[PDB]
RNA sequence: UAAGGUGAUAUGAACCGUUAUAACCGGCGAUUUCCGAAUGGGGAAACCCAGUGUGUUUCGACACACUAUCAUUAACUGAAUCCAUAGGUUAAUGAGGCGAACCGGGGGAACUGAAACAUCUAAGUACCCCGAGGAAAAGAAAUCAACCGAGAUUCCCCCAGUAGCGGCGAGCGAACGGGGAGCAGCCCAGAGCCUGAAUCAGUGUGUGUGUUAGUGGAAGCGUCUGGAAAGGCGCGCGAUACAGGGUGACAGCCCCGUACACAAAAAUGCACAUGCUGUGAGCUCGAUGAGUAGGGCGGGACACGUGGUAUCCUGUCUGAAUAUGGGGGGACCAUCCUCCAAGGCUAAAUACUCCUGACUGACCGAUAGUGAACCAGUACCGUGAGGGAAAGGCGAAAAGAA
RNA sequence: CGCCGGAAGACCAAGGGUUCCUGUCCAACGUUAAUCGGGGCAGGGUGAGUCGACCCCUAAGGCGAGGCCGAAAGGCGUAGU
């Protein structure tokens, strides 16, 4: 397997938009933040037992951070990894 | 604490990390979702999570 | 017209970037320099 | 290198100077061949890249008293 | 090894408000002490509509420097200075002018 | 080359600017003290 | 050590603590992603891809460890080729890279000066390279002196801009001897007796002292001016403390300190003392560093440019005598004096400051002083090496204008 | 109404890096005004067994264990990479 250690580290937040609630509304999916090394495997193993649901596929992205003028000093956000978690058609959430 | 965690083994110390870990993923939900009120919950299970991870290593390598 | 500068990246790293400078003990002196003067950037590199 | 592996003689620099003591700088070499050595102690020929003055010294000490401070230096041969 | 705490009664040495004496609120790290009734500012507060709170010409405390009071003898009826001594195991303050444990 | 200038930082080589024999107007018939 | 805290711009939120498990400071530990000598292979630095061995598994997979090169030593193997060697595999130990100056060595300019310029100068300087240490190098006479004597090396002041060298031009420039700082001598080229008798190196323990947090630390109010008193006037007190800083204007007595007196659970530097391992002192006898000294040719170093040129070093060619003997005393010979080359080690006086602490200045005060008092080696310029700024001040308190 | 239409249309590589979309603002920036903008501020947006990279394989060429050579630094090159 993973260790749930592991597990437990990889999920951070739901993410919240208009996008992201219409794939829930038609398309049977969570929009989730992640780590930034996850992998699809450790995602759909985490989303199956922290959550206790079935996952058909992971999909995800990087999201690339912005750079921001705060005052005068030129900044950047950090960048985050999106996952695209789609549920089995017998679903919760 | 540190006290009432040296006076457990290595397998409850286990078992206590898990317990600990567990309710660092539901405040992370609870804080993300606009739902934690109580934002210093989140600093004190993150350096509960060093103590005893402090206390198995010196149980292990010492 | 064309300009001298057309740029390439993979160009620049393979001319003055940091296994380049790396790779002889001349442009090991190079990044000594830039160390000792305390330069942000030592190299062109990403 | 230009270097006998006996005597440990290498390149030194020094001037040219002209009939009007225009000084240049040239180099002075040794005068280096490498040559086969019989030795009697191990029915083998070492070749060695030696001096003229070298073979004296090997002429002079014999060959295996020579090769014991080839050992002690580190050198290879 | 502060000479003045919170909850002390201490007088006032400098200023505006010299003579009149107070009770200390907190003690600041920049040396200063807000002692209630004491160095009252009027403060023009802005609104802002969260919080319920409206503006106002707000009177407050500000803080007076640490070195400006002084502990109040309540037995002499004068400003006192503050020494240490070892009692029990532990340090005390005592005032200087009748070398009484405060 | 000038590599420090503070009121024109952006070039380097600037006497085709001023510099009458410099400039691509220049005739050598203007050199006609010969 | 403590009644207050959760670094700053920078508030707010949510909390912790108040007589000791809040916070803060110090010693020893733990954790310590990836890149970088970067070391499992690769690579456009912060990325891509593995091999082997254990352990796990819900069978999909996970977790940890090891795997670079070279040198030295050992083991097992192993050709042409009989013995063998070369080579191969594995293991142990070490190295690698960075850093401001100072030090030793290997290479080594030109501008310039000569009122041109080639010998000469600049200068063995700049620069490049290698190596080492807290210092390095040198060092215990084949040295000087002068018929009297001195006594290893290094550094300072004289000697002396002298004696000399020099297109005898520009320039270069000693030694002898004298005064100081510091002071130290040994070992192998070998046997016998006596053994482990001096010394050194490492470690343990004890003691002393220092460092890395700290503790205590004296004595002032009345009045006038003023927004505010530390100032003016009046009367007191402390001082082994009137160094310094702060506080609403200039404070010995308001605050922090200062003189002085104390402090270590733990780590560590020196100073002895002692335990252990390693080292071996002393007597007698013997021995006394050979392709070397010297020479011819070509160069270089000595203040000394080949000159009448001693002495040192060696690229090349030669080549002795062995204390009944050799080296030197500025061409060379005789006499006399003095010292033993061709093996090695060695403290102090000396050089330097990237860094840490204290203190000082007829040093600067924002176009000055570091390029930089301010989020500066930044913005900006350049393919790159590299170049490189401008920019300090409300008030006592934000009381920053309801 | 006028102009381009083997482009002044459409899709990319290279290069750039949020300029994309939505709301809001008009000091400065835009050679004028601006309610507008590639400007300021906030939020959102990039979904792969099959496309591309990575990957396997090599060219020119680079580096290169041993090796050969060179005062030193280094140069060339075999097996390889
Ligand atoms: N190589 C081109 C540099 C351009 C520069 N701004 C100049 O004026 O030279
Ligand atoms: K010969
Ligand atoms: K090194
Ligand atoms: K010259
Ligand atoms: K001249
Ligand atoms: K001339
Ligand atoms: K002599
Ligand atoms: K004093
Ligand atoms: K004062
Ligand atoms: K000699
Ligand atoms: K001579
Ligand atoms: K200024
Ligand atoms: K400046
Ligand atoms: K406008
Ligand atoms: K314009
Ligand atoms: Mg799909
Ligand atoms: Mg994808
Ligand atoms: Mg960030
Ligand atoms: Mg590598
Ligand atoms: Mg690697
Ligand atoms: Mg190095
Ligand atoms: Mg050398
Ligand atoms: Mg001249
Ligand atoms: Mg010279
Ligand atoms: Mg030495
Ligand atoms: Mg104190
Ligand atoms: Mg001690
Ligand atoms: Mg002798
Ligand atoms: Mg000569
Ligand atoms: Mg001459
Ligand atoms: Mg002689
Ligand atoms: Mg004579
Ligand atoms: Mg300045
Ligand atoms: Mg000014
Ligand atoms: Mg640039
Ligand atoms: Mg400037
Ligand atoms: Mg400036
Ligand atoms: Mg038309
Ligand atoms: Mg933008
Ligand atoms: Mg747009
Ligand atoms: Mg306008
Ligand atoms: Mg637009
Ligand atoms: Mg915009
Ligand atoms: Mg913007
Ligand atoms: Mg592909
Ligand atoms: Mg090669
Ligand atoms: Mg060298």
């Amino acid at each position: 397997m993973i260790r749930e250690e592991r597990l437990l580290k990889v999920l951070r937040a739901p993410h919240v938009s208009e996008k992201a609630s219409t794939a829930m509304e038609k398309s049977n999916t969570i929009v989730l933040k992640v780590a930034k090394d996850a992998t699809k495997a450790e995602i759909k193993a985490a989303v199956q037992k922290l959550f206790e649901v079935e996952v058909e596929v992971v999909n995800t992205l990087v999201v690339k951070g912005k750079v921001k003028r705060h005052g005068q000093r030129i900044g950047r956000r950090s960048d985050w990894k999106k996952a695209y978690v789609t549920l089995k058609e017998g679903q919760n959430l | 604490k540190a006290k009432e965690l040296r006076e457990k083994s290595v397998e409850e110390l286990n078992t206590e990390l898990l317990n600990l870990l567990r309710e660092q993923f539901n405040l992370r939900m609870q804080a993300a979702s606009g739902q934690l009120q109580q934002s210093h919950l989140l600093k004190q299970v993150r350096r509960d999570v060093a103590r005893v991870k402090t206390l198995l290593n010196e149980k292990a390598g010492a | 017209m064309k300009r001298t500068f057309q740029p390439s990246v993979l160009k620049r790293n393979r001319s003055h970037g940091f296994r380049a400078r790396m790779a002889t003990k001349n442009g090991r002196q190079v990044l000594a320099r830039r160390r000792a003067k305390g330069r942000a950037r030592l190299t062109v590199s990403k | 290198s230009r270097v006998c592996q006996v005597t440990g003689k290498r390149p030194v620099t020094g001037n040219n100077r002209s009939h009007a003591l225009n000084a240049t700088k040239r180099r002075f070499l040794p005068n280096l061949h490498s040559h086969r050595f019989w030795v009697e102690s191990e029915k083998r020929f070492v070749t060695l890249r030696v001096s003229a003055k070298g073979m004296r010294v090997i002429d002079k000490k014999g060959i295996d008293t020579v090769l014991a401070e080839l050992r002690a230096r580190g050198e290879k041969y | 090894a502060a000479k003045i705490r919170r909850d002390d009664e201490v007088i006032v040495l400098t200023g505006k408000d010299k003579g009149k004496r107070g009770k200390v609120k907190n003690v600041l790290s920049s040396g200063k002490v807000i002692v209630e009734g004491i160095n009252l500012v009027k403060k023009h507060q802005k609104p802002v509509p969260a919080l319920n709170q409206p503006g106002g010409i707000v009177e407050k405390e500000a803080a007076i420097q640490v070195s400006n009071v002084a502990i109040f003898n309540a037995a002499t009826g004068k400003a006192d200075r503050v020494g240490f001594r070892f009692e029990d195991g532990k340090k005390v303050r005592f005032f200087k002018s009748n070398s009484e444990t405060i | 080359m000038e590599n420090n200038s503070r009121t024109m930082p952006h070039i380097r080589r600037t006497t085709h600017i001023m510099k009458f024999a410099h400039r691509n107007s220049f005739d050598f018939h203007f050199f006609n003290a010969r």
